[PDB]
């Protein structure tokens, strides 16, 4: 294992200067993206909001999507 | 969108929806053709394709009588006809006609109206109930309309505004029976139970209005203030805006207690408007004041677990904390010692409208208030006394178990007075 001066052993005199692809202080950490989720899941088209309900009825399934 | 749904039953119920339809008429600026010169109105009409405003309400009744006026009035362009149901005969003071004979054949008729009205409000805040219990359509149409109303909707909230018998004044012999029979229904079916009675509102319009010829439409043109009073959180922005589902919340301690009185403030004639500064601190002493209450009952003799609070004009929070404040020092006004709190306020920056001819004062300021007290087990025991007092002798029976009836409803009805007479001592438990 000569010919490779491994991480174990590498006295603080050698050490890397971390490049681009990599986040740090100096350079600026561009924007991100993550996935944002289709919405509330309903019978009609999924929506962001919610809405009141006129027939509760604890366990039912009665919406009106037509408004 | 901030939508609900109101009711008429019984001939007080359309004699006070004519009441409240003339006021929301007037102030929305709704001409009685339908039409006028959003959402200012969207909790109480819907737009047709053709330019009218028509309310969302039914008036539900076995006389024709008395909504045949409503089809001949001036108010006749306004209403659906299919929304004003009548009846060919009437439940002639008899709760069994109005739960077993003709109540069973006309639901159908009414309920395919509000699930029509139903889908017509995209969200439905609650349904408003007039009621007058005490005679047949009143008594045994609500009660039955009640229950349907309950497994069609489940927890939707629907609140009761029904006028109640008084001790001394009353139009009736047999209403003792038709008002017991109609408690459980209305216990376990409304949500919230404002009451209020013919004689209370008598002397309040003795003493603050000074008309001495009191007739019904000078009692039914108060209600309309009260309600629009309460609903204004509903149509017109307003600071600390409360809405139904708001208000039965911090105000219902229990699923059974949920019975309150009623009081508004000022009541004064056009003249003593200029004798008077009406403070907001003035009002709402005025309000709390046992006098102004619209039940003949008396707060002085039990305790306040809750109360509730419309303010309406010119007013501003800083003024309503300072004098609520105050009356928490008073010692006439008790508090039952779970509720360190005990209000919740509402303002409303639309001060209440005055109707041409009416007998009120335009004025910037106004309060209506809503209590839940446990003295109201009083009006409550009255009933239980009288109705014993009858049936130990099996008096106008024959009329009711005549009719599709049998004997023990009158021993279940009778118990659940009684069973609902001790809550209202322990919730007073002290301790
Ligand atoms: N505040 C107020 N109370 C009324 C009015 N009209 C009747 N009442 C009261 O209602 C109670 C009787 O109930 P009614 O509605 O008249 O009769 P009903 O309940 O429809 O039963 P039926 O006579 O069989 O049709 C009485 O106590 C009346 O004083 C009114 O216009 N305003
Ligand atoms: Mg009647």
């Amino acid at each position: 294992k000569s010919a490779f001066n491994f991480t174990q052993t590498t006295p603080v005199f050698m050490d890397s200067a971390p490049r681009w692809p990599k986040e740090n202080p100096t350079w600026p950490k561009n924007m991100k993206a993550t996935m944002g989720y289709k919405g509330i899941q309903s019978n009609y088209l999924p929506t962001n909001t919610v809405t009141l309900k006129a027939v509760e009825v604890p366990g039912t399934t009665e919406r009106n999507f037509n408004f | 969108m901030r939508e609900v749904i109101s009711i008429h039953i019984g001939q007080a119920g359309i004699q006070v929806g004519n009441a409240c339809w003339e006021l929301y008429c007037l102030e929305h600026g709704i001409q009685p053709d339908g039409q006028m010169p959003d959402d200012a109105f969207n909790t109480f009409f819907s737009e047709t394709g053709a330019g009218k405003h028509v309310p969302r309400c039914i008036f539900l009744d076995l006389e024709p009588t008395v909504v045949d006026e409503v089809r001949t009035g001036t108010y006749r362009q306004l209403f659906h006809p299919e929304q004003l149901i009548s009846g060919k005969e009437d439940a002639a003071n008899n709760f069994a006609r109005g739960h077993y004979t003709i109540g069973k054949e006309i639901v159908d008729l009414a309920l395919d109206r509000i699930r029509k009205l139903a889908d017509n409000c995209t969200g439905l805040q609650g349904f408003l109930v007039f009621n007058a219990v005490g005679g047949g359509t009143g008594s045994g149409l609500g009660s039955l309309l009640l229950e349907r109303l309950s497994v069609d909707y489940g927890k939707k909230s629907k609140l009761g505004f029904t006028v109640y018998p008084s001790p001394q004044v009353s139009t009736a012999v047999v209403e003792p029976y038709n008002s017991v029979l109609s408690t459980h229904s209305l216990l376990e079916h409304t949500d919230v139970a404002v009451m209020l009675d013919n004689e209370a509102i008598y002397d309040i319009c003795r003493r603050s209005l000074d008309i001495e010829r009191p007739t019904y439409t000078n009692l039914n043109r108060l209600i309309a203030q009260v309600i629009s009073s309460l609903t204004a959180s509903l149509r017109f922005d307003g600071a600390l805006n409360v809405d139904i589902t708001e208000f039965q919340t911090n105000l219902v301690p229990y699923p059974r207690i949920h019975f309150m009185l009623s009081s508004y403030a000022p009541i004064i004639s056009a003249e003593k408007a200029y004798h008077e500064q009406l403070s907001v601190a003035e009002i709402t002493n005025a309000a709390f004041e046992p006098a102004s209450m619209m039940v003949k009952c008396d707060p002085r003799h039990g305790k306040y677990m809750a109360c509730c609070l419309m303010y309406r004009g010119d007013v501003v929070p800083k003024d309503v904390n300072a004098s609520v404040a105050t009356i928490k020092t008073k010692r006439t006004i008790q508090f039952v010692d779970w509720c360190p709190t005990g209000f919740k306020c509402g303002i409303n920056y639309q001060p209440p409208t005055v109707v041409p001819g009416g007998d009120l004062a335009k004025v910037q300021r106004a309060v209506c208030m809503i209590s839940n007290s446990t003295a109201i087990g009083e009006i409550f025991s009255r009933l239980d006394h009288k109705f014993d007092l009858m049936y130990a002798k099996r008096a106008f029976v024959h009329w009711y178990v005549g009719e599709g009836m049998e004997e023990g409803e009158f021993s279940e009805a009778r118990e659940d007075l009684a069973a609902l007479e001790k809550d209202f001592e322990e919730v007073g438990a002290e301790s």
